[PDB]
C-alpha cells in the first residue's frame, strides 16, 4: 500500500518513546537524525497526543504531553501515561539533586558539563533529612535502591569507579519544581521541630 | 452418547450400502455406452467384408 | 522360587530408597518428628484444619525446646512448625486436602 | 483400605494421562475405563472393596456389629483392655470405613466426569483440525521434565499477539509527596464516666 | 432419502456437508469412523458398569447418613453421662431419650430401596436395576435442590 | 489549523495501544471506530513497527508487531513490547485453556465471550505434568500464579467472585494452528535435544 | 429433498404418509388445507383470544 518510514526514523522514535528521551552524548545518531527530522517526528507523534521538547543547550530531547492545557479536567490524565508520586525518599532525593544540577549550572553555565556528585557528599543529607537506619551499610543499600529507581526515570547514571554518578539533564524539565522547593522547606523546618 | 452412536451407524449403513448397490449401476453403464460407441465401427468392418 | 530370592533384595533397596516410611526411620531426627505427628493425629480422626495442627505442632515443639543436640528455637516455634509442616508435605508424609 | 485408596487414585490418574493420549477413539477410551475398573476390581484390595459393598448391601449385619461393639466397650473390662483412643477407633470402625470408601468412589467419579467430557465432542470443521493440533502438542507435553524449574521457565516461540504498550516514562507525569496535610489526628483516651440521671423514669 | 435420514439424527458432523453426490465421500467416511470406534457394542458393559458404579454411590451414601445418626445417638449418650453426674432434684437426673421419624419422605425411600434391593435379580441387562436407580436418585436430587422442606 | 486527527480516532488509538486489544462486548464505540478508518490506524501504527489484526467474527482487535523488517529471530525484542516472551508452563496453560475455549465455542458458536471456566477444572489437569505436590492449597496457588502471568498477557480475565475466569477470545490468535504447529515442531526438536 | 425436510418439520399432518410422488396429492392435500382453513381458523382463535 503505502510507502515506509526511514527505518533510521521509526527506529529512533522507537527509542524515544521506550526511554522518554534521547541525549546527543550517548545516541548522537538518533538525536540528530530526530532533530534533522523533526517535522516528520511531531507529525508521528501528533495522533498518540505527544509531541517532542527538545534542548540544544543541555542537547536533550524529550517527549511532552500534547494535551491542550485544561482540556476536559483541571489536571489532565492521558491513557498511555501514568502519573506516578513518588514516595517520600524518592521526592527527597529529587528535590536534592534538582538543586545541585541547579548549582552546577550557576558555576559552569547551563548544559555546558555534565553534573556529578560523590555518594559521600549524599549520604550525610539523607542521613540528615531521613534518620539513621542502623548503619553506614544499610544507608548504602536504600541510596542504591533509590538510585536505581530513579535510573528506572532517566534521572540518573549507575555509580562509576569514583562511587560518583551523573545527574540526567531531564531533571530541568520537571513538572513542578515549586513543589520541590516547598517540601524542601518543609522539610527543614521538621528537622529542626521534630528535635 | 453410545445410544445416539448406534443410532447414526444404523442409519449410515443403508447409505454405504445403497452407495455400493450404485456404482455397481455406474460400472454397468459406463463400459455399456462405450460398447454403443464401438458399435457402428464393429458394423462398419463387418460391412466392408 | 529362585527369583523370590534376589528379586527380593531389589525390591528391599528400592523401598529403602524410595519408601517415605523406611526413608522417616532412617533418618537422625525420626523420633522426634514421629512422636509430635502421632500426637498430633491421636486425638482427632477426621483431619486437622491446617491453622489448628501449626498451631498444635508449634505448642508441641515448644516443648523440644529443652533437646539439646536437635535443633533448638527460641525466637519463633510458630514459624519452625509452619516450615515442618510444610516440609513433611513434601516428604508426602502428610497429605492435606 | 489405606491401600485401597492409593490403588484408585493410580488407576484414575492412569486414566486422565491416557486421555490426553491421542491414539484412543472415544470406543477406546471408554474400553479403557471399563477395562481398568474391571481389573482394579478383580485385585485382592479389589475385592475387600466388593466385600465390604456386600456387606453395605445387607446393612443388618453391619449395623448388630456396630451395636455389638457398643455393647463390648461400655464393660468395665474395656478400659483395662485398652486406652480411651482404642476404644474409640474400635466403637467407630464401621464408621471410618463407610467414610474411607466415599474416596474410591470420588475417584471413579472423577474418570466418569473426564470421559464424559471427552466422549460428547461431536466437533465440526475448523474445531476438529486445532483439536488434533493440540492433542498432539499435549501428547508431546507429557515427555518433557517439569519438575525441574528450567524447563518450566524455558522460552517458548508464540508469536507477540494481544500486544501492548504503556507507561512511555515522559518526565512530565511525575508528581511528589504532598506532606503539608500536617494535622493530627488528635488522641480519645478519655474514660466517659456516665450519669444515670439522663434516661427516663 | 437415506442421506437426509442421516442428517435427521446428526450432531455437528454431517451438518457441514450436503445431501448430494459430491457430499458421499464425508458421510461414508463417517460411517467408517463410528465402525472403527465400535462403541454400540460396549453399551450392555457400560449400562451394567454404570448401574454398579451408581448404586454404590447411592449405598454408601444412604449408609453414611444412617451412621450420622448413631453418631448424634452417641454424642445424646455423653449428654446423658453428664446430666447424671448432676442433681437436677433432690432424687431426680434429667435423660435424653431418642426416637425415630416417620416422615412421610422416608418411608417412600425405603419402598424404593427395597424396590432397588429387588433389582439387582431380575436379569435384563440391568434394565429394571437402572429404572430402580433412576427413580432413587429423583428423589436424592429432588430433596437436595428444595432442601428447606 | 493543523491537520489534527479526529478526536474519536485518536482516543480510541492511544487506548488500543495501551491495552494492547481492543473487544466489542466491553468497549464497543472505539472498537467500531477503529473499523471504519483500519487504514487511517494502520498509517498511524505503521511507523513504530506496529500493525492491526482484525477478527470481526469474534470482534477482536488486537495489535501486532510489523513483519517488514522486524528481526527474524524474535519479534519480542521490539523495543516497546513491555510484557516478557511467553515460557513453557504458561504454554501449556493457554493450551489448556485453547481446548476449553474451542470447547465452548462448538456449542455457543463464534458469539460473546461467555467462554468461563471454573478453577477446579485446571486443577486436574495441570496436575499431570506438573505432578501433585499433595497440598490442593500449594497447587490453587500455583495455577492462580501462572493465571496472574498469564492476564498480564491479556489470556485470561482474573478470578472472579466464584472462582470462575473468562478467556479472552484473543487465545485463539495466540494458539491459531501456524502458531501451534511452530510450536509443535519447536518442542518436537527440543525433545529429541533430551533423548 | 424439499418433501422430506417438510415431513421433517411436520408435527403429524404427515406421518400417515410416505415420501414419493404419490405422496404429492397428500403434500398438495395438506398445503391447501393449511392456507384456506387452517392458517384462517388457527390465526382467528388467536386474535379471539
Amino acid at each position: 500500500s503505502e510507502t515506509r518510514t526511514l527505518q533510521k526514523i521509526r527506529e529512533a522514535t522507537q527509542e524515544l518513546l521506550k526511554y522518554g528521551l534521547l541525549e546527543e552524548a550517548s545516541k548522537p545518531n538518533l538525536y540528530r537524525i530526530v532533530l534533522s527530522h523533526p517535522e516528520e517526528v511531531t507529525r508521528i507523534l501528533e495522533p498518540l497526543d505527544l509531541d517532542i521538547g527538545i534542548d540544544e543547550i543541555r542537547g536533550l530531547l524529550y517527549v511532552k504531553v500534547r494535551l491542550d492545557e485544561t482540556p476536559a479536567q483541571d489536571e489532565w490524565a492521558h491513557p498511555l501515561v501514568r502519573r506516578q508520586r513518588l514516595n517520600l525518599e524518592q521526592s527527597l532525593l529529587v528535590a536534592i539533586l534538582r538543586q545541585h544540577f541547579v548549582a552546577w549550572e550557576q558555576e559552569s553555565g547551563t548544559g555546558a558539563s555534565q553534573a556529578q556528585i560523590a555518594i559521600d557528599d549524599l549520604l550525610p543529607q539523607l542521613q540528615i533529612y531521613l534518620g539513621d537506619p542502623g548503619s553506614e551499610s544499610k544507608e548504602r543499600t536504600r541510596l542504591l535502591t533509590l538510585l536505581d529507581q530513579l535510573k528506572g526515570h532517566g534521572l540518573v547514571t549507575s555509580p562509576d569507579a569514583h562511587e560518583r554518578i551523573v545527574i540526567r539533564p531531564i531533571i530541568a524539565h520537571l513538572a513542578d519544581p515549586i513543589n520541590l522547593q516547598a517540601l524542601l522547606a518543609w522539610l527543614r523546618e521538621q528537622i529542626a521541630q521534630q528535635t | 452418547e453410545l445410544e445416539t452412536a448406534r443410532k447414526q451407524q444404523q442409519s449410515l449403513q443403508p447409505v454405504a450400502l445403497s452407495w455400493e448397490k450404485y456404482q455397481k449401476q455406474e460400472r454397468q453403464l459406463a463400459d455399456w455406452l462405450t460398447l454403443e460407441s464401438l458399435l457402428p465401427l464393429w458394423f462398419a468392418q463387418q460391412a466392408s467384408h | 522360587m529362585e527369583e523370590n530370592t534376589r528379586q527380593r533384595t531389589e525390591n528391599y533397596i528400592s523401598a529403602k530408597n524410595q519408601h517415605p516410611a523406611w526413608i522417616l526411620l532412617a533418618t537422625r531426627r525420626a523420633p522426634l518428628v514421629l512422636s509430635a505427628l502421632k500426637t498430633l493425629f491421636e486425638k482427632s480422626h477426621d483431619g486437622i484444619p491446617l491453622e489448628e495442627a501449626i498451631q498444635s505442632l508449634s505448642s508441641i515443639l515448644i516443648e523440644h525446646v529443652s533437646q539439646e543436640q536437635y535443633d533448638i528455637n527460641q525466637d519463633n516455634p510458630f514459624l519452625q512448625a509452619s516450615r515442618e509442616l510444610r516440609e513433611w508435605i513434601k516428604r508426602r508424609l502428610i497429605v492435606e486436602r | 483400605f489405606r491401600r485401597v485408596e492409593d490403588s484408585w487414585r493410580e488407576a484414575d490418574r492412569a486414566l486422565r494421562q491416557s486421555i490426553i493420549g491421542e491414539q484412543y477413539h472415544r470406543g477406546d477410551i471408554v474400553e479403557r475405563l471399563l477395562n481398568d475398573q474391571d481389573a482394579l476390581l478383580n485385585t485382592p484390595e479389589g475385592r475387600v472393596f466388593d466385600s465390604f459393598q456386600q456387606q453395605l448391601r445387607q446393612s443388618s449385619e453391619l449395623k448388630a456389629m456396630s451395636e455389638r461393639l457398643r455393647v463390648i466397650l461400655s464393660h468395665p473390662s474395656a478400659s483395662d483392655a485398652l486406652n480411651r483412643l482404642q476404644r474409640h477407633d474400635l466403637r467407630w470402625l464401621v464408621k471410618r470405613l463407610v467414610d474411607e470408601s466415599q474416596t474410591v468412589l470420588q475417584a471413579r467419579a472423577r474418570s466418569e466426569r473426564d470421559v464424559r467430557g471427552f466422549m460428547k465432542t461431536g466437533l465440526a470443521a475448523e474445531h476438529h483440525r486445532v483439536g488434533h493440533l493440540l492433542n498432539e502438542f499435549l501428547n508431546l507435553a507429557l515427555k518433557l521434565d517439569w519438575q525441574r524449574q528450567m524447563i518450566r521457565k524455558q522460552e517458548v516461540p508464540l508469536p507477540a499477539v494481544g500486544v501492548a504498550v504503556t507507561g512511555i516514562p515522559a518526565i512530565e507525569r511525575l508528581r511528589f509527596k504532598e506532606v503539608d496535610d500536617e494535622a493530627e489526628q488528635t488522641l480519645d483516651l478519655s474514660n466517659h464516666a456516665a450519669d444515670l440521671t439522663q434516661i427516663g423514669d | 432419502k437415506r442421506m437426509s435420514e442421516a442428517k435427521r439424527v446428526d450432531t455437528g458432523a454431517l451438518v457441514e456437508a450436503g445431501a448430494d453426490l459430491d457430499d458421499i465421500p464425508v458421510y461414508l467416511q463417517r460411517l467408517q469412523e463410528l465402525t472403527e470406534e465400535a462403541l454400540p457394542e460396549k453399551l450392555n458393559r457400560f449400562l451394567d458398569y454404570l448401574n454398579r458404579s451408581s448404586d454404590d454411590g447411592v449405598t454408601q451414601l444412604l449408609s453414611h447418613i444412617e451412621h450420622e445418626v448413631l453418631v448424634i445417638e452417641e454424642r445424646l449418650n455423653e449428654l446423658n453421662e453428664t446430666m447424671f453426674r448432676v442433681d437436677f432434684q433432690p432424687d431426680r437426673y434429667l435423660r435424653l431419650d431418642t426416637k425415630k421419624v416417620v416422615h412421610e419422605s422416608l418411608r417412600t425411600l425405603e419402598k424404593a430401596q427395597r424396590q432397588l434391593n429387588a433389582a439387582r435379580f431380575v436379569d435384563d441387562n440391568g434394565e429394571s436395576h437402572y429404572k430402580a436407580l433412576q427413580v432413587l436418585v429423583a428423589q436424592l436430587r429432588d430433596a437436595s435442590e428444595r432442601n428447606r422442606t
